[PDB]
Order: structure tokens, then C-alpha cells, then sequence
């Protein structure tokens, strides 16, 4: 050890996470916090329709929330309560177009019932002189509890397994999130037994722990980008795309 | 990551484990499931005759769930004083559950009439309000049992898991999704008497206590951290 | 046949134990339809914890 | 032919069978016979002393049949509300039956007197009217049993198949053939008390409930389609 010889290319090795045609890199090693083991396909128990995998198109990564994080945000403060099978659609219908323009999400437009495991990266691009630490935590069915308004805090979500982003080393939080819900399928549109809570798995919430602490001449901004891969998805119940209502703002 | 360990800086020698009390007390405690089957008070009511009820009439109905009831604190000095007991304090730590429950409903002494008890998996749970014991007919095809008061005034039950679900919600339920109300309680247990209108008047304001425990079928799901807690000695004393 | 042999001599109690939560067979009145029935966990429904 | 299949035009992949709930709930349900042995309310009466009855006097008599009674709806809120239960709804689907029945008659609390119960295979059933519970002596050679109220006020019974038949009619019986009245009920069960005239006055207007189930001997015959059905939520609410 102890021989850093930087050339024109910098020093470090640029590690890939190659997939279908969206390929994204980080300079730093991730800190994954897998909550649950990998689940079964679940197509044998409740779908006789054509249960078609779409790993060539749906396993692409997709940016769903970027946001500015400055030093004015206090200690125990939310940044983004992303509901992840919704926020993949909510970023689309927020971003001035329908579902049929994004090739990740057209099987949500066609098919009615969804299942699948998610991959979630929360990249930061902080300067090294900044001091701060975000946390990313996956929770299952946030909206199916009323008492999360007492829990929505860093001390509650620290007890469960959770990824950490230090703004010092500009760490990245990869975060495998396997699909686990009470019913083994999430619907994608208004469905005859529930309507409210459509395609809801729970909260990806990004709570500040250590705020940005810098000099007087410090870099105030710190943008945070969130990507999502959707790999072991299955789609079933083919129906017409005119039935698909817009997601909630 | 939560459970990572960056740099251990231990000073200690290795402790002799007691095997979780097996060495001293002759019994293990590491498995919390074997503590869960210790019975806990579920909800205590006071009988109150409103109408001259028919023999068919349920005397009280209540949803059946391991989450603990909507806590009903003249306060009940246990629910005023001993908050929540054990099983919802553990059940705070898990978002879902799946499994059986045991009940062992205890009836007072001055009652004599026969008791019918129903499981109703048809009944949903609409919100965390009205998820408590309700003082209000008998039905055919629901799973039923009659305990006779004269032999022994304590019925016992093994209420099974009848849901069309993978598991059910374990935190307190706000009824967001409309079909999700089908997936919180195991069903609805109803206790009703065969007492006529003359003799049920003596049984007014007699306590009927219900206990509960899980009974080896329960298997809790994905971990969720605890909510904020209240420390019980900080509760005020009754100034006299 | 007349069974004239003198019978058992027990003690009744009203309720099974409560603090016992272990290797102990507990008899109840199940509202399940089957006597050998037990709640089960299929291939995805086997819980993690 | 009914069950023929001209041209299958399936779109489906093959579904995983749950094995009729055995995979989820730990128990099968495909066999409807094992559901039939779940008890159902047979008929609930109210005691009514007409004469200063002798100790020999039957308090009520009723024919014994798995068809369900002539439904007696101050209405009884179950038979006003929960129509027919399960077992005549299945028994609508079969023209004949043959087998045992179980009863488990439940008696009220304030009674104390001894109870005698008879099976009478001599008694025919004359028409679908008067095929209900009838509030009216003890007999020797009929099959008998006494349950003591003071030990336990619920008798149980295994009433066998005593007919000189191949099987018996299962739909509602209009008494067309005169000897066919011998071939509908299993017989006639009578419940009578040993209470004297002074103490039976306290037991007036106390409910006596009778349950029923088949008990593994029952084997239904030739299929018959269902009759027209009434949908229960369409029944009106009690406007207050
Ligand atoms: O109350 C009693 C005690 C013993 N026994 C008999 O005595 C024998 C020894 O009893 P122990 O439970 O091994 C055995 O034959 C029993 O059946 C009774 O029948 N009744």
C-alpha cells in the first residue's frame, strides 16, 4: 500500500453497474442494506394469463428524484418520501409526459397487475470538504399505518436496517429492495377491491442525520440523485391502456 | 448499513453465557415466541343491557387481532396504569404477522346462562377507531361454540387464520386501502348469551374479561423499529 | 361386560396454565374446520424473521 | 348432455391448485361432507307450560331430519335474518339421503330438573306442515336417554338410521304417498322434563336450542339441481 501516483486519468477505478442500455457508475463503494431475502416468482399461484418478463426493457435504471440539499435543512428533516413503484410513475407524470413515452413503464400501461423486486441507488455528489450524512431507509407500507407520523424520524428508521450516505467521502447508497407486501401483487390502476393506495409498497425516505457543515466560504448546495432499477418484475392481466388512470400528484 | 461493525475495540474477556437463563432458572428465554404464548389481558368490559334483547342477540362483538385493542382506559386501573402489556409492545416491532390466536374468555360468577361464541372472517376492520369491544344476531354457518356457564364459566378458543392474504398488518391500521380492511383482523369474535330479559338484568355491570396469546402458529414478518415509548413510573400518582 | 373396577380419583381445575409457553400440549376448541389443520406458509409466504 | 364440452377455447396457463386451502390454511375443503359435520342451529323454541303437566309429559316433540325444519321465523332474528344456514342449502341439491344425525341439544341455565330424550322411529311425518317443533308421555321401549341438568345441561345424541328403506326423501315433503310418510324423518325425538308443576313455572319463556350435523354416516344420493335462491342483503333493514 501507500503509493498514490495520479496521472491524467485521476487515480481510482471507475466501477460499473452495467445493465440494459443505461449504464451508470460511481467512484465510491456502495453501502447496501438488504432488508429481506430474495422472493419467489409467484406466477404459478394467482395468474393464468400470459405472465411475461420484461428484463430487457424494465431493468434499465431510471432517475426519479433529484433535489437540492443545502445547509439550511435542519437535523431531523425529511428530504423525499419516495414511494417507489409510484414514484417511478409520479416522476414521469410530473415530468410533462405520459407513461407511453418512457420504455421502462409501458408494461404498467398495458398490464394491470405488477410484481417485482427493486434496486435503488441514491447517489450524492458532495464535495470532500463538506461534512454531512444522509440516510436512506426502506419501509414497508408506510401509508398503511397512521402511527408513522410518530415514527417519521431518524431514530426510528435507524433501528431497522438502512443505508448511510456520508457527504465527506461522497458515499453512494445502493439499496436492494425485494418485493414484500401482504398480497403478492401490486395493481397498477383502479381495481375492483381496492382503489386507494394504488401500486404502493411503502416509503423510501431520505432523512438527514448530519447536516451540511462547511466554512463561511463553503459549498452550500449538495444535489442528490435517486435511480431505480426494476429487474425481477412480472406483469400479468393484460388490458387496455385507456383504463389506466393517472397516478396521484 | 445498519448492523455493520467498523472497528471493534473490545476490552472484555469472553463472558460465560447462561444460555438465556437455562443454567440458572432451568428455562430458556431467547426465543421470544415462547414468551408470546403467555396470556395477556386483551380487553375487559362491563355488561350493559340496552334493549330487552332476544336470545339471538349478541351481547358484545369485537374484532380479533394480535395487535392489541384500541386501548380503552371511572377508568380501568390497569389500562390507566399498566400501559399496553407485552404483546403489542413486541408487535410494535413487526409490520406484518401471520398465524393463530388463542383467547380463553373468562365470564363472571353470577351469570348462569349458556354462551355462544362466533368467529366471523367476513367482517373487515374499518379504521383504528371502532376497533375495540362493542356492546351491541346468532348465525348459522360461522364457526361457533357454546360454553355452558354451569359446568365452567371460561370458554377457550383456537381462532385460526382465515385471510386470503400472504400475511396481515400488525401496526395500528388507518384503513387507507378499502380492501385492506379485509386484512387486519383474523375475523370477528362475537359473544352472546341465551339469557332471557328477566335474568340478564342481574348480570348488568358484571365484568367479562378476554385474554389472548398466539399459540405456535404465529410467525412475524419483516422487522420495523419501535415507535416512541412512554416510561411508566413518570405517570402521576393519584394525589389524595 | 360389567366394568366393576374402581375408577380414578382426580382434581378438577377450571383453566389451563397461562405463563407456560413451551413444550406443553395445549387443548382448545379450534374454529378451524380440520383437526389436523395448521396455518401454513407457502413458497413466498415463509417469513424472513 | 349436461356436462359435455364441445370446444375448449382456453387462454389460461395452468393454475397452481392450493389443494383446496390445504396449502394456505392447513386444511382441505373439497369434501363437503367434512363441512356438513360442522354444527348448525336446527330449531330454537320458547318453553310454554299449558297444563299442570305430569312428570311423564313430553315438553316438546319434533321430527328428526337433515332437511332442516319447516322454518319458523316477535320474530326469531336468526330465522328472520339468516335464512336456512348451510345444511338445507346443500340438502337442496340432493333428492335423497341415508345416514345418521347428531344433535347436541342445549338447555337453559335456570332449569335444574332431569331431562329425558326419546327416539321414536314409529312416527311418520304427515306433510311439510306440522314438520316443526311442537309444544305438547314417556315411553318404555323407545330408545331413551336422560341428561341431568345439574351435571351438564347439554345432552348429545347419535340418532341412527332406522328406516325400512333404501334411502329417504331430502327435499321438502308434500306427503303424496301414504306410506312415504314413513320414509322422511329418521323418527321423532321428544324432550320432556321430570319437573313438577311448581318449578316448571320458573322455566316458562326460557329458550331451548337444538343443533344438528350428520356424523359420518350420511351419504347423499342422486344429484338434483338447486331451487331458486334469495339473496340475503336484499332483505330490508329495520327502519328506525
Ligand atoms: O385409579 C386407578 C389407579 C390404577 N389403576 C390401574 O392400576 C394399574 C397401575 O396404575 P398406574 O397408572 O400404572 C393399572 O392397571 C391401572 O389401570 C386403575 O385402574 N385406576
Amino acid at each position: 500500500m501507500d503509493n498514490p501516483n495520479p496521472g491524467p486519468d485521476g487515480e481510482g477505478e471507475v466501477e460499473l453497474e452495467k445493465d440494459s442500455n443505461v449504464v451508470l457508475t460511481t467512484q465510491r463503494d456502495p453501502s447496501t442494506s438488504i432488508p429481506a431475502p430474495v422472493s419467489v416468482k409467484w406466477s404459478r399461484w394467482t395468474s393464468n394469463d400470459v405472465v411475461d418478463d420484461y428484463a430487457t426493457i424494465t431493468s434499465r435504471w431510471y432517475q426519479i428524484a433529484e433535489f437540492v440539499w443545502s445547509k439550511d435543512d435542519p437535523f431531523d428533516k425529511e428530504l423525499a418520501r419516495l414511494i417507489l413503484p409510484r414514484a417511478l410513475l409520479s416522476s414521469i407524470e410530473a415530468n410533462s409526459d405520459a407513461i407511453c413515452d418512457v420504455p421502462n413503464t409501458i408494461p404498467f400501461k398495458v398490464h394491470a397487475y405488477w410484481r417485482g423486486d427493486m434496486e435503488v441507488r441514491v447517489q450524492i455528489n458532495s464535495n470532500k470538504f463538506q461534512v454531512g450524512q444522509l440516510q436512506a431507509t426502506w419501509y414497508y407500507s408506510d401509508h398503511e399505518n397512521l402511527n408513522i407520523s410518530s415514527k417519521r424520524s431518524v431514530y426510528g428508521f435507524s433501528q431497522m436496517d438502512h443505508a448511510l450516505i456520508s457527504a465527506s467521502a461522497s458515499n453512494e447508497a445502493k439499496l436492494v429492495i425485494p418485493f414484500k407486501h401482504v398480497y403478492p401483487f401490486l395493481p397498477t390502476r383502479i381495481v375492483p377491491d381496492w382503489t386507494t393506495g394504488i401500486l404502493d409498497m411503502g416509503a423510501l425516505n431520505i432523512r438527514v442525520i448530519a447536516p451540511l457543515r462547511m466554512s463561511a466560504t463553503g459549498p452550500t448546495t449538495c444535489n442528490v440523485v435517486v435511480f431505480i432499477k426494476l429487474n425481477n418484475s412480472e406483469f400479468t392481466g393484460t388490458s387496455s391502456g385507456k383504463f389506466y388512470a393517472s397516478q396521484i400528484r | 448499513e445498519e448492523s455493520r461493525n467498523t472497528t471493534v475495540l473490545d476490552t472484555t474477556t469472553t463472558l460465560q453465557s447462561s444460555g438465556f437463563g437455562r443454567a440458572f432458572f432451568g428455562e430458556a428465554f431467547n426465543d421470544l415466541k415462547t414468551l408470546m404464548r403467555r396470556y395477556q389481558l386483551y380487553g375487559q368490559l362491563l355488561l350493559s343491557v340496552t334493549t330487552d334483547k332476544d336470545i339471538d342477540h349478541c351481547m358484545f362483538t369485537f374484532p380479533c387481532l394480535p395487535q392489541g385493542l384500541a386501548l380503552d382506559i371511572s377508568p380501568h386501573e390497569i389500562f390507566n396504569r399498566c400501559r399496553d402489556g407485552i404483546i403489542p409492545l413486541i408487535a410494535s416491532g413487526y409490520r406484518f404477522y401471520r398465524g393463530d390466536l388463542r383467547y380463553k374468555i373468562v365470564f363472571p360468577s353470577n351469570v348462569n346462562s349458556n354462551i355462544w361464541v362466533q368467529h366471523r372472517p367476513d367482517r373487515r376492520l374499518e379504521g383504528w377507531s371502532a376497533a375495540k369491544i362493542v356492546n351491541c344476531v346468532y348465525n348459522h354457518g360461522y364457526a361457533s361454540h357454546i360454553q355452558i356457564t354451569r359446568v365452567n364459566n371460561v370458554i377457550e378458543l383456537e381462532v385460526p387464520f382465515y385471510n386470503a392474504t400472504c400475511y396481515n398488518y400488525l401496526q395500528a391500521f388507518n384503513a387507507s386501502s378499502a380492501a385492506s380492511s379485509y386484512a387486519v383482523s383474523l375475523g370477528e369474535i362475537s359473544v352472546g348469551f341465551q339469557a332471557t330479559s328477566d335474568d340478564i338484568a342481574s348480570i348488568v355491570n358484571k365484568p367479562v374479561t378476554i385474554y389472548y396469546s398466539i399459540g405456535d402458529g404465529m410467525q412475524f414478518s419483516q422487522w420495523v423499529g419501535y415507535q416512541p415509548m412512554m416510561i411508566l413510573d413518570q405517570l402521576p400518582a393519584p394525589v389524595v | 361386560p360389567s366394568y366393576q373396577q374402581s375408577p380414578r380419583h382426580f382434581v378438577p381445575t377450571g383453566m389451563h396454565s397461562l405463563a407456560l409457553g413451551t413444550n406443553l400440549v395445549e387443548p382448545l376448541h379450534a374454529l378451524r374446520l380440520d383437526a389436523a389443520g395448521t396455518t401454513q406458509h407457502p413458497v413466498g409466504c415463509a417469513p424472513d424473521e
